């Protein structure tokens, strides 16, 4: 076998997993108060909409460094 | 910002007020003594002359600066928790502002006691005299009372259905924000509050005949709907029942002076007992609250001393 | 068995119905009903009824406060047949003699706490009183001194008195009171800067504040002399006019609550033109008790138990439940909980039955047995004597007759507790060093026990087994009757949920143990695809959206049963670990200080036990309300509940 | 060799319970501010669910990538 | 003879544990937002129950990857 | 199943822990809110512990899948 | 032999130290909750503590699968 | 014993740590609310004690299991 | 391949997981602040970016440092 | 002994260390309201012995049994 | 040493450092509520700083274990 | 080569993704504190942004401590 | 060399790691206190600034450790 | 060999390190309570210092515990 594909999958696993915990804490928060002013007001969606737009990086970025590993493994 | 930093320069400020031995040696001073001895208090870098009218101007001067200006390092999160302490002030506000457009009175004519929202808009609302215009005038985000005030507003146009609603939406609202609050204190104290609330308005309209699911505000944590009711109605054995929470004052009495005195020194006797909780906004209730205390008390012995009478006459005035 | 009772329209004459009331109160086997808007007026009450419903609230008002004032409690006794302004009369001597009496002790109290507060410290303030304060050419401002922080002060007092003495400390600092004497009577000046820093004016209220320092204190040694006996008196006569008055005013509070009550139900009755009418509900087996009370009022126009209301829209039925006497004790674990809507299933007598066997299982232990038989021989002392059950510690109000259900249900559960301890080889824990009479299969003592100490060898898989089969046999009792009650109610929406949820879940788990689980899948697979497809067809019944994790957390409760037996094998070990190592440094470490060590063992085994029993009882009732309960219901949807006229004895 | 394999599935299992603890991260307050507009208003409702729609992406994302990693083991 | 199986019983395990870490994490909010709204009106239990079961489609998704590794042992 | 075994039991553990963990942080706050709400309003004990109680599924199925392990080593 | 040995007993204690750590951290805000509604009132004592010893089944699961594998020892 | 002793216990001294760890955590919020009422007067102190030295059971139960486990050691 | 490879990719992985979870920590609370503010400053759009650009600083520093360990594997 | 000591002295290291990360975390909240209940009033000179010196109590027991595990190694 | 003192220093340190850990988490709350009290009237100043110096003593507990364990290693 | 290159590499990036991590925590309140006064008014901007560009150090010095020893390596 | 050549270096890269944490845990709250203070008090805007300056130590400390091991190997 | 130097190494710095964030954790809190009393009232703000700088004594003890490890070796 190898002791270098496995530990390359386990890496990008490792990456991914803190990437998407790192992104769901801002969306928590972010999405949180984007939703309570677009209740408050139905034209803040529009700017709403540009906020949750902003946590799907770092879940991209967590993505692409894995498949990256995963291809070089 | 933080609950703990804020509860720091609250401790410091709280700190920094009179106490009780001042308002009771200070009783004997009159008229222009007992100006001075104010000038000598807390409040005392306001004091200019002597009399109840400069009195009553630099107690207000004094209270809006002091506990007006709340949001010093406190703002942001706990904003939305803070303001929630500071609401009968602007409702007093935006209630006059409505009454005053709907009636023509004059701007200018109008106090605009200082509050949560800002004069300068309270004064452009004047001219939004719209109820949608005035809602806009002041959507505070941090203040969601403004949501009950636009509903109130989108509810209708007529002056007394606006007010009518706004007054029971706005503290419905003011309760539940409260309810949602990570705050057991805050909590506490507002839900004791609207209770009381509800008894005082239910003895100030004893015999009003009111429907009581409207007239006995909810949310009562000393009396429900029907104990409500049966205050407004010919219950005075109701007031001894009322017995048990810390409103257990009552006992059989329909009296509106001593009820408001009762209820000033229980509600008073209740967020002063915050203090073992400083990093939470106990320590800021505490605050306000015997800032209000203290300019309620220090008002009426200046009145008391420029018109030559007792000012503790009445005990709810001497310190509560 | 929550019985659907039956209604009791009645009409008579506007006088006869004042007497009418008072014999349905006096028969107390009904609860009324508004009819207010009968085509009538709802019998506009009497101002002379007002005014008698008025005199006769103050008199049950005055009792309770008597009642309180003398220090007994209101409890209904036997009643005082009176008039009302006889029972007034009765009352006013008990209320003044009370009243006054208390007005005495109270006042007598205050002033001898003000004595301790201010007798010592007059007489020390008296003693530093050298000469006569009240010469008008001189005055003093006696600062109390117990700090010494008056030479402080004194700073600011520094005014000193032309012939002698000034501001400064006291003897008997404890009670000390300041010498700041200034002449001219002008001590007021030296009294300001003392305001201002250090202590105030020793002062003092009524005749030792009044009066200057000689009268003052010849007043103080007065009270000091007084007050105990002041007190020690009217304690005397307070105590001896209780015990007289005790029982008069108790009948009377009786009385009188009878009476308001009678008046109050007259207040809700309705008007009949000259007329009047009553209406309400009474338990069809109280239907007797309507027909024998038809008689006093022997007109009796409409008394007749007719029949309760059709379940069309009757949400004002009221409900009571009547368990069979088997049953009866257990009622509690359902009184502490919600209500049904005239209708529902009532689990209460399922209880008595399903509950003691798990609980036993669990608490399978024969030492923990015995523990529990010894503690309510404790308790039944109080509970048969009827005795104060109530505790203090715990604001425990507790009352002989919940000390006799509670018992009952200790007995019945305790039977099968023993049965499962003999059965499950647990011995105070394991007393095997001593003699493994439950016999294991390493040495037995005695007659051996199926499962015992490391049997779980197969035993674990065993009780696992049983666990799970017990909960899914429950689960679908308590989804068949949900369904079973939606048909009966023509809930046919819920029925058809409800049997599908059971499909569902019955070919879940036929997918589990035949995929998954062992082999022999072919009498299963058939099995399995019925219970998806009829899953499936109770969604399409219930069209879109009918979440499908319901029944899967309801099969996940099914298998929250093996949380039962998880409980039962862990405390068997944890029993046998304490037993076994008390047993070993007791015994096995020289057997010296054996009973010692088995004493210390028994004492950790039992505070363990506490919360371990805790455990036992709280978890499987909480399996029973949260899973078998909330299945169908009771622990949604409310009702009216039951409500006696009077009859309070 | 066959703990290789392993590995791999260590790994994704990792990946796909990290993404879902950051979705349930993001989740968390979204849904409290999604049901105190519900109790609020319906009206804040419809916009609320499309405020509250943003979650689920660090989930797929996981299970996405844990799904490449076992279809090539 | 190694220990592949051990590997992938702790992949698995860890994919479930931190999956229900996910959906405790969602639903300690949601369930006490839900509770609040309950408490102040009983005419949206339905809604309550609606927010409250959506953060089970991360167990879900958990569940089933357990399910492919496991069919893959 | 050696090492084998005791990685697979190792799994189970920590799966069990993990979820364990997660539920218990939802009960926390959802408990808390409804003994207030219970508190409050001796006729939400119903629903309060309805409530409170009903997130345990997660721990059910960690406990299954700690059963699956064992029955499987 | 300790390869196995060990691996079972310390897999064995994780899963029993994080149960007892999940159960406390419920235990913290209900028995917190509990304590101060008593202190308000008397009538709270029973009616809170129900609610409050719910956490206290947690651990038992923990415990349980301890027993199993000092058993499997 | 050179694994087996060694490991059983390490893995006792985990689990007592993490035990000890959750009681703590209980312990924590348990003694600020008993604080607050002792505060607000002495008299539900015993009520106040008995909430604040209850959650000492997961620690007795972890000291027990490392206590058995040397035994098994 | 070996160690020396197989463990450098997961400290690559390692690297770029913790610089994400630092990322999204930094992205959470000024995100979740400035959206009422901009609520109420719907016109303060430049002022907001003036904030949200500042998280990719993290961002491009974990990607550099990924393709810099790529280049070195 | 290598490879048995060091083992037996990393488990003792990590229970005392658990242990004290407990008690450190229980005196936290009670020491912070012993001292609001101190600025509240003198009578916090008293009865708050009880309060700051429970904390104790978890690294007593940690420390006991490191010791042990020190006698028996 | 090698693999006795190597690994005896290793847990050592653990639990020296989880000590400091758990003090310092005492000290933030306690040194908070001491600042505000002291501020608010530096009358109990010198109470204040006697009663939050406590939080040490599980450090010092710790480091006596560290220090047993530098003597036999 | 073996045992030594991507222990050095994990170890550097391990390091550099905690630095970030710091960084993150920091910048999030802080940043968020000014971007809340900036959009209430423009008065002290320059000071926010001084303030907010300051914790930016720790990330920089990680880097640069993981660029050492990537040249070590 | 060996081990030892890698061992050491994640050795240096956890203490920078967890080093870093107290700039990431002081700096927060102290940059948020002092931009939330800084417009009413100029007259500590450079005391706010010193203050915040203050929490280095620790971060210098780690990079001492760091560059002591690096000289160590 | 390579183990000795390896283990001293870890086992000393990641204790360092973890004992630098539990100090930098009370730097956090009793640092932003100080700057809020000395922003309020400008005498005390050297005062303050005299409990501010308190949390170091853990940090120092385990850099001392760290320096005598890395004498060892």
């Amino acid at each position: 076998g190898g002791l270098d594909r496995g530990l390359i999958a386990v890496g990008m696993g490792l990456a991914v997993g803190l990437a998407a915990l790192g992104t769901g804490v801002a969306q928590a928060r972010i999405g949180a108060a984007g939703v309570g002013a677009i209740a408050e007001d139905r034209s803040n969606f529009g700017t709403a909409l540009i906020f949750l737009l902003l946590p799907e990086t770092l879940v991209i970025f967590g993505l692409l460094i894995a498949f990256i590993l995963n291809g070089r493994l | 910002d933080d609950f703990a930093y804020l509860n720091a320069r609250v401790r410091v400020r709280r700190g920094t007020l009179l106490k009780e031995s001042f308002f009771q040696e200070a009783l004997d001073l009159s008229f222009a003594d007992f100006l001075r001895l104010l000038s000598e208090t807390v409040y005392g870098g306001e004091l200019a002359g002597q009399g109840l009218p400069d009195v009553d101007r630099a107690v207000l001067r004094t209270q809006a600066k002091l506990v007006g200006d709340l949001p010093r390092l406190v703002t942001g999160e706990a904003r939305e928790a803070v303001r929630l302490l500071l609401l009968r002030n602007d409702l007093h506000n935006l209630q006059a502002l409505l009454r005053a457009k709907a009636t023509g009175r004059p701007f200018e004519e109008v106090l605009l006691l200082p509050g949560t929202l800002r004069e300068e808009v309270w004064r452009q609302a004047y001219e939004a005299q719209d109820p949608a215009g005035m809602a806009q005038v002041l959507a505070v985000p941090g203040h969601p009372l403004a949501r009950a005030l636009r509903a109130v507003l989108r509810e209708t146009q007529d002056l007394a259905r606006v007010e009518a609603l706004l007054a029971k939406r706005f503290f419905e609202d003011v309760a539940k924000a409260a309810k949602g609050l990570d705050q057991p204190a805050l909590r506490d104290y507002l839900a004791l509050e609207v209770d009381a609330e509800n008894l005082r308005t239910a003895f100030k309209l004893q015999g009003s005949g009111l429907a009581p699911d409207a007239f006995f505000l909810k949310g009562g944590r000393f009396v429900d709907r029907v104990r409500f009711a049966r205050l407004m109605e010919g219950d005075y054995a109701v007031l001894d029942e009322l017995s048990g929470t810390p409103f257990s004052g009552l006992s059989g009495v329909r009296d509106l002076k001593a009820l408001e005195r009762g209820l000033r020194c229980v509600l008073l006797k209740e967020a002063k007992k915050g203090v073992q909780d400083p990093l939470g906004v106990g320590l800021v209730l505490a605050y306000v609250k015997e800032r209000e205390w203290e300019a309620v008390r220090l008002r009426l012995l200046a009145r008391r001393a420029y018109f030559g009478l007792p000012r503790a006459q009445v005990e709810e005035e001497v310190v509560c | 068995m929550i019985a659907p009772m039956e209604k009791l329209v009645l009409a008579g004459p506007k006088g006869r119905a004042k007497e009418l009331l008072q014999s349905l109160q006096q028969a107390g086997v009904v609860h009324l009903e508004t009819l207010r808007p009968e085509a009538l007026s709802a019998y506009q009450l009497s101002p002379e009824e007002r005014a008698e419903l008025r005199r006769w609230e103050a008199v049950s008002a005055g009792a309770e406060h008597t009642l309180s004032l003398l220090g007994l409690e209101a409890e209904p006794a036997r009643p005082f047949p009176e008039g009302l302004e006889a029972a007034e009369k009765a009352l006013s001597p008990i209320q003044a003699h009370a009243e006054g009496l208390t007005r005495q002790k109270q006042e007598l109290e205050e002033e001898l706490a003000l004595a301790q507060a201010y007798l010592e410290p007059l007489e020390r303030l008296a003693a530093l009183a050298h000469g006569l304060d009240k010469s008008p050419f001189l005055r003093v401002i006696p600062f109390l001194l117990t700090e010494k922080e008056l030479p402080l002060v004194e700073e600011a007092l520094r005014k000193a008195l032309e012939d002698r003495y000034l501001l400064a400390h006291e003897a008997y600092a404890g009670g000390v009171a300041a010498l700041v004497v200034v002449h001219r009577k002008e001590v007021d000046q030296a009294k300001a800067a003392l305001s201002r820093a250090g202590v105030a004016e020793l002062r003092l209220p009524g005749a030792l504040g009044e009066l200057p320092l000689s009268e003052a204190a010849r007043r103080l040694k007065e009270r000091a002399e007084a007050a105990p006996r002041e007190l020690s008196e009217v304690r005397q006569h307070l105590a001896k006019l209780a015990r007289e008055s005790a029982s008069t005013l108790q009948s009377l509070w009786t009385r009188a609550q009878d009476e308001v009550a009678r008046l109050k139900a007259l207040e809700e009755l309705a008007s009949g033109r000259f007329g009047f009418a009553l209406l309400g509900y009474v338990p069809v087996k109280a239907k007797p008790k309507v027909e024998e009370a038809l008689a006093r009022h022997k007109e009796s126009v409409v008394y007749a138990f007719e029949p309760v209301d059709e379940h069309h829209e009757a949400d004002r039925i009221p409900v009571v439940l009547d368990n069979p006497p088997w049953a009866k004790p257990f009622e509690l674990l359902v009184s502490f909980l919600n209500t049904p809507k005239y209708g529902t299933f009532d689990p209460t007598p399922v209880v008595p039955v399903f509950f003691p066997f798990w609980f036993g299982m669990i608490v399978g232990d024969i030492g923990y047995a015995l523990l529990f038989y010894l503690v309510g021989r404790w308790l039944s002392g109080y509970v048969k004597r009827n005795e104060p059950l109530v505790i203090d510690l715990f604001a425990l109000k507790l009352k002989p007759q919940v000390i006799g259900k509670l018992v009952h249900i200790l007995n019945w559960m305790v039977f099968w507790t023993v049965v499962w301890g003999v059965i499950y080889g647990e011995f105070f824990g394991t007393f095997l060093e001593h003699l493994g009479v439950f016999g294991t299969p390493e040495h037995p003592g005695l007659i051996p026990i199926l499962i015992h100490r490391i049997d779980t060898a197969k035993t674990a898989n065993l009780l696992i087994l049983l666990s799970v089969a017990f909960g899914v046999v429950l689960v679908f009792f308590g989804l068949a009757l949900r369904a079973y009650l939606g048909l009966k109610h023509r809930h046919m929406a819920h029925f058809w949920e409800g049997v599908g949820y059971l499909g569902g879940l019955v070919g879940v788990l036929a997918l589990a143990a035949s995929y998954l689980g062992n082999l022999q899948a072919g009498w299963l697979q058939g099995l399995m695809y019925l219970g998806f497809g009829v899953f499936l067809l109770a969604v399409l019944m219930s069209r879109i959206w009918l979440m499908i994790p319901e029944i899967f957390t309801q099969a996940g409760h099914i298998l929250s049963h093996i949380r039962i037996y998880a409980v039962g094998a862990a405390g068997g070990i944890l029993a046998g670990l304490l037993t076994d190592v008390g047993f070993a440094l007791a015994e096995r470490l020289g057997l010296l200080g054996v009973l010692l060590g088995l004493l210390v063992a028994g004492v950790l085994h039992l505070l363990i036990l506490l919360l371990t029993t805790l455990g036992h009882m709280l978890q499987p009732i909480r399996l029973l309300w949260v899973e078998f309960f909330t299945k169908f219901g009771f622990y949604e949807e409310n009702g009216r509940p039951y409500r006696p006229f009077k009859s309070v004895r």
